């Protein structure tokens, strides 16, 4: 249901995360906060790469 | 000066050239070489099913070269690596080309990952200095190497043991389980041999993707040549004293009326399952083709399926033999029936499984991006390598830093392959290497393989084993060794067809029994006459013809044969060749040996040592002192003491003992407190016990004194009295003194670490 | 003391040997076969040199040995593949010389079955004639099944069996020589006048 | 004994060898098939020394003396020469005793 | 490590509730120490 | 040793040039080698026996032998006057090899100094086949233990 | 890293074979010297070499102790070495025993020995089982949360 | 490492012993034995520490990245 | 006679490695008498007794030829009574194909019975069949007790044709069985048998303990 | 038998005469003899 959206997007901010060389703790950092904004529905059917993108790039 | 009896200085010289500890860093060496450059071009196409355009293609790897400026600028220290709990590593380099443009094809030179590179190899810092930039790197230079700091610790690949790989090993049990096992590899199937025995004559081939049993006078028929009498008459001898027990399953092929025209096939493969997809492969021919030649065999034999049918006719001529004979059995203990991989081979066989892990997720996300109306990819082929670029550096890590390797193609799981290194002492550093790992390791068999075999002269020590349950199984390896490795097998068996041999072409008869047959690690050539003149004329061509160099020959009467072993894995030692009159002293040849010239790797040139341990010393006569020649003999022994270890090599007088006790003494030896190295006060370890006051050894052993343990001791000299003095001296209870013990004397140091990392949150 | 010469001098190279497993060497201890009256067909290619031998009369007319019932058995046949092998040569005894023609090529052969290799086949055909199972798929039977490159998915046969798989494609019938002296003895000795050494 | 079973071995089969090569060979249909192996640097020339010793090869390169090979069953003879357009073939023949050249070092 | 545990691996041998954890049980009140020789002691 | 290794030598020899035979046991090559062992730990018995016999007064082997202390009169001779017959699975030891055990004895080694027996004391140095030999009887008798 | 001084139950052991555990610790002068008035350090069990039969470290007591005397570091290695024959000959070349022996002067009464007694030096390793780190205990303390056992 | 000050079983001083050694047999060389001979060795306890103990302290002071 | 003997006694195994029975004759080894009793009950190596075994075509469903060897039974005379054989032989299957029409003619030719696989089956499975003993038994060695008298020991399973042959005396018969011997001789005997067995196979290795410990474990099992 | 037979290079197997006399032939092979008494060792 919803884990596998967010498996999905965890796979991908893995993905961004090392390939732009962060550490690990700011990928969790990330990645609690795309829940908590897709808690708040900020966006949806995107390519996901500029979402991923964005919120990697706050984190 | 020395005249004839000197007889030592071969081996401070084989020291120099190749050293002690090398199995594991000539196979790293020989590996980041040829097999990492080799292996990428069996995968280096990458089409995809959409856009039937896009490809890359490897034309170049390599490890830490970065061909324009240095190797890697810092390529980071290693000292200082293992104390910033970092992985000591160099990355890949590779080079490829583009679909970029329309007509325009990139060579963009990327990097794939990190990849550790063990101390003391070719691409390391630690290669050829002396007390300068070891004094600015901070380590000990003298130190094994055969290690590579990872996640802070160090982590040690041992050397793992298997049995033999394309040979046939005789197996018994109690009058029914007269099975002639076997296994073979084309690089991706072992998977069974199961040549088992039921009823008397019924020797049924096995396997597990077939359901009832195969008779042996349908295969021989039908994959091999048919004539009906030649399973009598190659196959299984011409007295009738073989053949009068061979006469049960001869007429089987008369009983179900097979007759070779495709039934033969029919019968043999209408029981095997799984036909590969559903198109119903076989065509009365196909599937039986190729389980002819794939999955039982280790010969594609594209045209002709006879040098199978040979190998298969005289591996049953071995289980009559097994029967007739009363029950003599090639066991499986004997040195020659046992080869040993390296660390070099278990790290290609992680690096091919983890490059298709590497290579299929890259052509998923290929797959990915191409599926979109917009412009073809041109540059996110450029980008997108260091996006799992991180699968090749972690799970390269994870698999050394853990020990279980999980690979989707041999299918096994290797657990306890590596170890952290234990720096108790010197000795402890120098015995953990040059360790032989087993696959028997927990089964309680007694007078199996637990007990030593008398081939192990020369070959492993004689008396390095830890007492407790693994009692026979982590035996260590001898001082004076060498460890083959393969080039190739098909010069060496056109060289066999230059000396004079004749092929399995034209070679059907009642003759096949006559003298030795000639083989390579289990094929057969020919079955030639006259062998003592090839045996003499391949002894002339390994001193001075052109490529053997690594080529073991042996001529082996009871089961009338001679092989030639190529395979890598076996183990040697250097001995002096004789020609009935002399050995190959003659008061020069060492005369210019230690006066600062021809040293060793020239004597094999010239003919004077010869590193071998397989049973060519079998097919052989050694002697053991200068005054024991015999003008029939074939070679002799350097040193008596190269049989004993380097953890058995500082026991004063061994042979003055029995050997519990110098065994005893062998296993413990690697566990006192010590001078470990230079770097003792500047190094963070774990667990480290140290000496405050070392001391030479009073008695020196000739063997201690080229592995620098006089320089780097592990204990204390004290005068000592043999009395039974005030009765606390009963059962090993020694009694000290005050006011000498008060001196210094067995000062210890206990350095244990704790180290905290304190880490942000993600919060 | 005594110096013989030899040359190379072969340019036919069509000459395979042909390695009949059936005949002892001598038997009785005196030569009495002299078995080589034959014929033969081969096949380009493919390798396979089919042989076939003419009969002796010794009791048959036996109905076991054409079928289990009959198919008029006359000829008996021959068959063995191989590989050539690199080294061998022949050589000729004209008087006081050796001259070493080139053989080069061999292939082994063993008794080859003469109708029964027909036989099993035939009597499975004929239990699969007129049959009901082939139902009216056999009038909308289409030839569009082309198929793409094998892009990584599993392959095509490609190469492992194509020795096996051509064996019936094409056979030529090749005459019994019979009458053949001249060619391959003569042209042999002339073309050691234009050698000179 | 091996050295001794060198020593007769050799002079049987070189007696032998010289015994066959010069009966029933001038004008028989009579044949024999050599062998000689590859990286060969041939005028032939093939001498004999006497007292058993028989130095049989080229003196023109180096020499690698040696013979003897197997006798075998199963009679193979060349037997034919065939061409392709629509050929015939010959008659060879009788392929009695087996040689090859085993070189030395 | 997958097996995994139910109530008959708690009971089968050796490290479950029959054979190390009720009929052999780690007590209190112990100690464990080398052992050096001396005669002067009474054998008490 | 000499009139053993002698008397050893025409007993194998006669089955060299002849033949040898036995009432109880088997055929061959058993009951030949339970003679050799038995005429060989008669050696090691009588040369224990004058070892003992010479030994010295306040002599602490013999001390130890006459009170029950660590180590036997056997001991004692393993000490002093021979070492032999090294004891593996009830017999002598077997072939490592192909019709032999080691490369510095002779092929169809029948004989003593070929099959198994150290002639040499502990404190005379013992040869590098016996030590090996001694090597094998020793790790088999601890992981017997085991 | 502390400075751990060897106490009474630790581990030493002889590199030819033979282990020990201390049992007491002497003061200075209870244990035996000679005319020279060295007092030795350690003292062996006479009954650890009968059974555990070893000869070597009988031989190596004389090897240290003309390596100590004539100086030169001296051999021992396998089948090799420097023998006894000349080892003897040294030993009473210098004015000691032949046989590695001395006289010896009791401690608690002052007399002679009525038996001789050899000694000399052997290279002696220690272990890493100091008492510190295989002494145990145990109170009433932790449970676990499973069985509520330690 | 270091010298000790005095011997372990006996008591004589080892000071004036180890540099006046190495000075010895740099400067006006002696075989081995000679030296201590001359230097005041009498007890054979005494001389199992100059004889013995490879020096490891001139080897751990290498290691100083420019103290 | 180590600790795996003391371990297969214990539990009482069916099947039992190489055990003897001590088997106590009435007569030595005078000429004959012993011999006689080292001869009948332990196996007839018929291959040894054939010498060959030969057929001829001739007739229709022709016959198998079997010959004796009365010079070589002329050493251990057992049953030089050929139709002993014969009746040997018909008893029933031993190979599953029933040989009944065995019809002996003179100068010893037993006529004997696809037809060429159930004629090489009888060729591959008539050196097997025994004539006298049981087959059970491997083979048998004669001992020599200080007295005087002999006792044979007998590698095999049966105790009942052992006890039952003529010559020897059933009186004491010392094996190594613990089930065996409550089958053929009840609860008492079976645990005499376990009460001496270990004690045998213990005193030989010196420790020996009170017996009345042997008695103990003898007494909660039986 | 353990049979030789030239011409086909098979082995003869003795099966039933085909309802009449006790002959032996081979499997689809011209070489058979009657029988004359088999040469059994
Ligand atoms: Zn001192
Ligand atoms: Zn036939």
């Amino acid at each position: 249901s919803r884990e596998a959206t967010l498996n999905n997007a965890r796979r991908k901010l893995r993905a961004v995360s090392y390939a732009l060389h962060i550490p690990e703790y700011i990928t969790d950092a990330a990645f609690q906060w795309y829940k908590l904004a897709l808690a708040n529905n900020f966006v949806q059917g995107r390519r996901s790469q500029n979402v991923i993108a964005s919120c990697l790039y706050v984190a | 000066i020395n005249t004839a009896q000197d007889k030592w200085h071969l081996l401070p010289a084989f020291l120099k050239v190749k050293g002690l500890v090398k199995q594991h860093l000539d196979s790293f060496n020989y590996f980041v070489d040829t097999d990492l450059k080799k292996i990428i071009k069996a995968n280096q196409l990458i089409l995809s099913d959409v856009d039937p355009e896009f490809y890359l293609k490897y034309v170049d790897i390599r490890v830490g070269k970065k061909s324009s400026s240095s190797t890697k600028d810092y390529l980071t220290p290693p000292h200082e690596c293992r104390l910033r709990d970092m992985t000591y590593s160099a990355p890949i380099y590779v080079d490829i080309e583009y679909t970029r443009g329309r007509n325009i094809i990139m060579h963009k030179d990327v990097e794939i990952g990190r990849m550790p590179i063990m101390l003391r190899s070719n691409k390391c810092i630690l290669y050829d200095a002396d007390e300068s930039k070891m004094a600015k790197l901070n380590e000990c230079p003298l130190d094994p190497g055969g290690y590579f700091i990872v996640n802070g610790t160090e982590k040690v690949i041992l050397v793992q043991e298997q049995l033999s790989k394309n040979r046939i090993i005789v197996e018994a049990d109690e009058k029914k389980g007269i099975v002639q096992a076997s296994v073979t590899s084309s690089t991706h199937e072992r998977k069974s041999k199961t040549y088992v025995i039921t009823k008397n004559g019924k020797i049924y081939l096995k396997h597990n993707s077939i359901a009832e049993e195969i008779p042996i006078a349908i295969v021989l028929k039908a994959c091999g040549i048919l004539s009906d009498l030649e399973i009598m008459q190659l196959v299984c001898g011409n007295d009738s004293s073989y053949q009068d027990i061979f006469a049960v399953n001869l007429e089987e092929s008369s009983k179900l009326d097979i007759y070779t025209q495709q039934q033969a096939l029919e019968y043999i493969g209408a029981k095997v399952k799984t036909m590969r997809r559903q198109k119903l492969t076989i065509l009365q021919e196909g599937i039986e083709a190729i389980a002819t030649t794939v999955i039982a065999h280790l010969t594609v034999e594209a045209l002709d399926f006879r040098e199978k049918a040979l190998y298969i006719a005289m591996m049953t001529r071995r289980v009559v033999m097994a029967m007739y004979n009363p029950k003599m059995i090639d066991d499986r203990d004997y040195v020659g029936n046992k080869r040993l991989e390296l660390a070099g081979q278990l790290i290609s066989l992680l690096f091919e499984d983890l490059f298709k892990k590497f290579n299929n997720d890259f052509k998923l996300s290929i797959d990915k991006v191409l599926k979109k109306p917009n412009r073809a990819m041109e540059y996110d082929a450029l980008l997108s390598i260091n996006v799992h670029s991180n699968n090749i550096t972690s799970g390269l890590n994870r698999a050394i830093s853990t020990g279980n390797w999980s690979l989707k193609r041999f299918k096994m799981e290797r657990a306890g392959v590596t170890h952290v290194l234990s720096r108790l002492s010197y000795i402890s550093a120098l015995g953990m290497m040059t360790r032989i790992s087993s696959q028997f390791e927990k089964s309680r068999k007694v007078s199996g393989p637990r007990a030593l075999q008398p081939s192990q002269f020369g070959m492993l020590c004689t008396a390095d084993t830890p007492e407790g349950e693994a009692c026979g199984l982590v035996k260590n390896l001898a001082l004076m060794t060498h460890i083959t490795t393969d080039d190739e097998e098909e010069p060496i068996k056109k060289l066999c067809y230059v000396l004079g041999v004749e092929d399995i072409t034209l070679i059907d008869s009642a003759s096949l029994h006559l003298n030795y047959g000639v083989y390579l690690n289990g094929t057969l050539i020919g079955s030639i006459r006259f062998p003592t003149k090839f045996v003499t004329q391949f002894r002339h061509l390994r001193r001075t013809g052109k490529v053997s160099e690594f080529i073991s020959i042996y001529s082996n009467s009871h089961q009338m044969a001679v092989h030639i072993a190529t395979d890598g894995g076996r183990i040697c030692r250097p001995l002096i060749i004789v020609s009935d009159g002399q050995s190959r002293v003659k008061d020069i040849h060492l005369r210019k040996l230690l006066d600062g010239e021809l040293d060793f790797d020239d004597f094999l040139k010239l003919g004077l040592v010869e590193y071998l341990d397989v049973n060519e010393e079998n097919d052989s006569y050694i002697a053991l002192y200068e005054k024991d020649i015999v003008p029939s003999m074939t070679h002799l022994e350097i040193e008596p003491f190269t049989i004993l270890g380097a953890v058995a090599g500082l026991i004063p007088y061994p042979h003055h003992n029995q050997s519990p006790r110098n065994t005893y003494q062998c296993a413990m030896g690697k566990q006192a407190i010590g001078a470990i190295a230079y770097n003792q006060f500047k190094r963070i370890d774990t667990l480290l016990y140290l000496m405050t006051y070392p001391q030479q050894p009073m008695v020196k052993t000739k063997t201690i004194e080229l592995i620098d343990y006089d320089k780097l001791p592990a204990g204390q000299n004290a005068t000592v009295a043999v009395m039974s003095y005030s009765g606390y001296d009963i059962e090993d209870a020694l009694v000290l003194n005050k006011s000498s013990i008060d001196r210094g004397f067995g000062r210890c140091e206990t350095r244990r670490k704790t180290t905290t990392v304190l880490k942000r949150y993600a919060n | 003391i005594e110096e013989f010469p030899l040359k190379i001098s072969g340019e036919e190279e069509s000459l395979h040997v042909f390695q009949y497993a059936n005949r002892p060497r001598l038997v009785g201890r005196k030569p009495a076969e002299h078995p080589f009256i034959s014929a033969a067909r081969y096949k380009p290619k493919s390798h396979l040199w089919e042989i076939d031998i003419p009969l002796d009369e010794q009791a048959f007319y036996n109905k076991d040995k054409a079928e289990s019932e009959w198919n008029g058995v006359n000829v008996q046949t021959l068959k063995g593949v191989g590989v050539e092998n690199n080294g061998q040569y022949a050589a000729f005894v004209k008087d006081m010389q050796v001259y070493l023609v080139p053989i080069e090529r061999v292939a082994q052969l063993k008794p080859f079955f003469k109708y029964i290799d027909d036989a099993n086949v035939t009597r499975k055909q004929e239990d699969a004639r007129r049959n009901p199972n082939p139902s009216s798929q056999r009038a909308q039977v289409v030839t569009m099944s082309v198929k793409s490159v094998n892009d990584p998915s599993q392959n095509r046969l490609t190469g492992s069996l194509l020795a096996h798989k051509v064996a019936d494609e094409e056979a030529n019938i090749e005459l019994t020589w019979a009458e053949g002296t001249f060619e391959q003895f003569k042209d042999t000795i002339v073309k050691e006048a234009e050698d000179k050494t | 004994k091996e050295a001794a079973a060198e020593l007769e071995l050799l002079n049987a089969d070189h007696q032998h060898i010289l015994r066959k090569l010069k009966k029933m060979n001038n004008k028989p249909e009579r044949f024999m098939v050599f062998q000689l192996p590859t990286r060969l640097p041939k005028v032939g020339s093939i001498r004999v020394h006497k007292s058993g010793k028989l130095s049989v090869k080229i003196g023109n390169v180096v020499m690698d003396i040696g013979k003897g090979a197997e006798t075998t069953f199963l009679q193979d003879v060349i037997a034919l020469s065939i061409a392709d357009d629509a050929s015939s073939a010959e008659l060879l023949g009788r392929v009695d005793g087996k040689i090859v050249v085993t070189p030395q070092i | 490590v997958k097996p995994i545990r139910g109530f008959c691996q708690r009971l089968k041998g050796k490290q479950g509730r029959f054979r190390g954890n009720l009929s052999g049980k780690r007590v209190d009140f112990s100690g464990r120490t080398v052992i050096s020789p001396d005669p002067n002691l009474s054998i008490d | 040793v000499e009139i053993a290794y002698h008397k050893c030598d025409e007993l194998i020899t006669l089955f060299n040039k002849g033949e040898l035979e036995t009432q109880p046991g088997c055929n061959e090559e058993q009951t030949l080698e339970a003679k050799i062992g038995g005429l060989l730990s008669k050696v090691r018995e009588e040369v224990g026996d004058v070892c003992i016999n010479e030994l010295d007064n306040w002599n602490a082997p013999l001390i130890m032998a006459t009170c029950g202390s660590k180590g036997s009169t056997l001991n004692v001779s393993q000490m002093v006057a021979v070492v032999g017959q090294q004891i593996i699975s009830g017999n002598r030891v077997p072939d490592g090899f192909q019709d032999r055990s080691l490369p510095h004895f002779p092929k169809n080694s029948k004989t003593p100094q070929s099959k198994g027996f150290v002639r040499n004391s502990f404190f005379s140095g013992l040869s590098p086949p016996e030590f090996l030999f001694h090597a094998i009887s020793g790790r088999e008798g601890l992981v017997d233990t085991a | 890293r502390q400075n751990r001084r060897p106490e009474l139950g630790d581990k030493f052991s002889s590199r030819h074979g033979q282990k020990g555990v201390c049992g007491i610790i002497v003061k200075q002068e209870d244990m035996p010297f000679n005319d020279q008035g060295i007092v030795p350090d350690i003292i062996m069990n006479p009954h650890g070499f009968p059974s555990r039969m070893t000869v070597g470290k009988m031989i190596e007591l004389i090897s240290g102790k003309a390596g100590v005397l004539n100086g030169t570091l001296e051999y021992g290695t396998c089948f090799g070495g420097s023998k006894l024959e000349d080892m003897s000959k040294i030993l009473v070349d210098q004015g000691f025993n032949y046989s590695g022996k001395d006289m010896l002067y009791s401690g608690i009464t002052g007399e002679c020995l009525q038996a001789y007694i050899f000694f000399g030096p052997i290279y002696y390793q220690k272990l890493k089982h100091m008492v510190l780190d295989k002494m145990h205990a145990r109170a009433r303390g932790p449970r676990a949360v499973l069985t509520r056992q330690p | 490492m270091i010298v000790p000050v005095r011997c372990f079983s006996c008591g004589k001083v080892v000071g004036d012993k180890w540099e006046s050694y190495l000075n010895l047999l740099q400067e006006d060389e002696l075989d081995e034995g000679t030296a201590l001979s001359r230097l005041g060795l009498k007890r054979y306890c005494c001389r199992r520490m100059i004889l013995t103990h490879v020096d490891l302290i001139e080897k751990f002071l290498r290691y100083n990245p420019l103290e | 006679l180590g600790v795996p003997r003391i371990k297969e006694i214990i539990n009482a195994s069916k099947v039992i490695s190489t055990p003897i029975i001590n088997a106590v004759l009435v007569n030595d080894n005078d000429e004959r008498a012993a011999r006689v009793v080292k001869g009948r009950v332990e196996k007839t190596l018929l291959s040894d007794v054939a010498f060959y075994v030969q057929d001829v075509y001739k007739d229709n469903l022709s016959f198998i030829q079997v010959r004796i060897d009365l010079g070589t039974i002329d050493k251990l005379q057992l049953e030089l009574t050929i139709e002993d054989i014969a009746v040997a032989i018909t008893r029933a299957s031993k190979l599953k194909i029933q040989a009944s029409d065995v019809n002996i003619i003179g100068k010893d030719r037993i006529a004997i019975n696809d037809v060429f696989y159930r004629m090489q089956q009888l060729r591959r499975a008539l050196p097997d069949v025994v004539v006298k003993g049981l087959p059970d038994i491997s083979r048998a060695v004669i001992n020599i007790r200080d007295d005087g008298k002999r006792e044979l020991l007998v590698e095999g399973y049966g105790l009942r044709d052992v006890m039952c042959t003529d010559g020897v005396i059933g009186s004491r018969t010392t094996t190594n069985h613990v089930l065996e011997v409550f089958s053929v001789l009840g609860i008492e005997a079976a645990r005499y048998s376990i009460i001496r067995e270990i004690n045998y196979t213990m005193s030989n290795h010196g420790m020996s303990v009170d017996p009345r410990h042997i008695q103990l474990l003898g007494d909660v099992m039986t | 038998m353990l049979s030789f037979c030239p011409s086909c290079n098979n082995m003869l197997l003795i099966t039933s005469g085909d309802s009449g006399v006790y002959t032996l032939a081979c499997r689809s092979c011209p070489y058979e003899f009657p029988i004359e008494g088999i040469e059994i060792y």
